[PDB]
Parts: structure tokens; C-alpha cells; sequence
């Protein structure tokens, strides 16, 4: 018995997504807003081909 | 002969948004405290600065 298919992963575009190494939440005050969420207001902070 | 000044606006990057907010979005401070400047004053954040 067998399966069969077409298909492949795709990259979306590079300054959309972000990965981090860390997650504590101890006391949230460790990454609340120092390693969780610096991550959201990088994503925040960019600039496209203008300046 | 002093002025009359309503501050009611915020400007802030977008890296100082979350202090921002969290000065002015929290409602309960500590282990319950209320927040003197709750409300105070709106803030908007933009990018075109910094």
C-alpha cells in the first residue's frame, strides 16, 4: 500500500518572524518584557527598501 | 502670570511603548495600588522616530 503527493515548504519573507532562546516568566518580570516581548517591539522597530 | 497647560498626549518610540503603556494602561499597581496616571494622558507610538 502506498501514498503519493506533491508539495514542498516555502520561506515566507525574512523581517516577519523572529525565533528567541529563552522563556522564564519567573515572576514575569525575567522576560515579560526583557527577552519575550523585546522580541514583539523588534518586530515593531524595521525599516523596508526606503529608509 | 502662570500658564494653563493640559498635557494629554504621549509620543514614544516603538521600543519605549511598553513602559508607555504600562504607565499609562495599568490599573492596579503592586499588590493593588490603584495608578495615579491611569488614563492621564493617550499615547501613541509611531516608528518614524528613533
Amino acid at each position: 500500500f502506498m501514498a503519493d503527493e506533491y508539495r514542498y515548504g516555502v520561506r515566507s519573507r525574512c523581517n516577519v518572524g523572529f525565533g528567541f532562546w529563552q522563556l522564564a516568566a519567573m515572576s514575569t518580570e525575567e522576560l515579560n518584557q526583557v527577552n519575550f516581548e523585546k522580541v514583539y517591539d523588534a518586530m515593531r522597530n524595521q525599516k523596508a527598501d526606503g529608509g | 502670570r502662570p500658564l494653563d497647560i493640559r498635557p494629554n498626549l504621549l509620543v514614544v518610540p516603538t521600543t519605549l511603548r511598553s513602559k508607555a503603556k504600562e504607565v499609562v494602561g495599568v490599573q492596579r499597581l503592586a499588590n493593588g495600588a490603584d495608578n495615579p496616571n491611569f488614563e492621564l494622558v493617550q499615547v501613541l507610538d509611531t516608528a518614524w522616530l528613533n
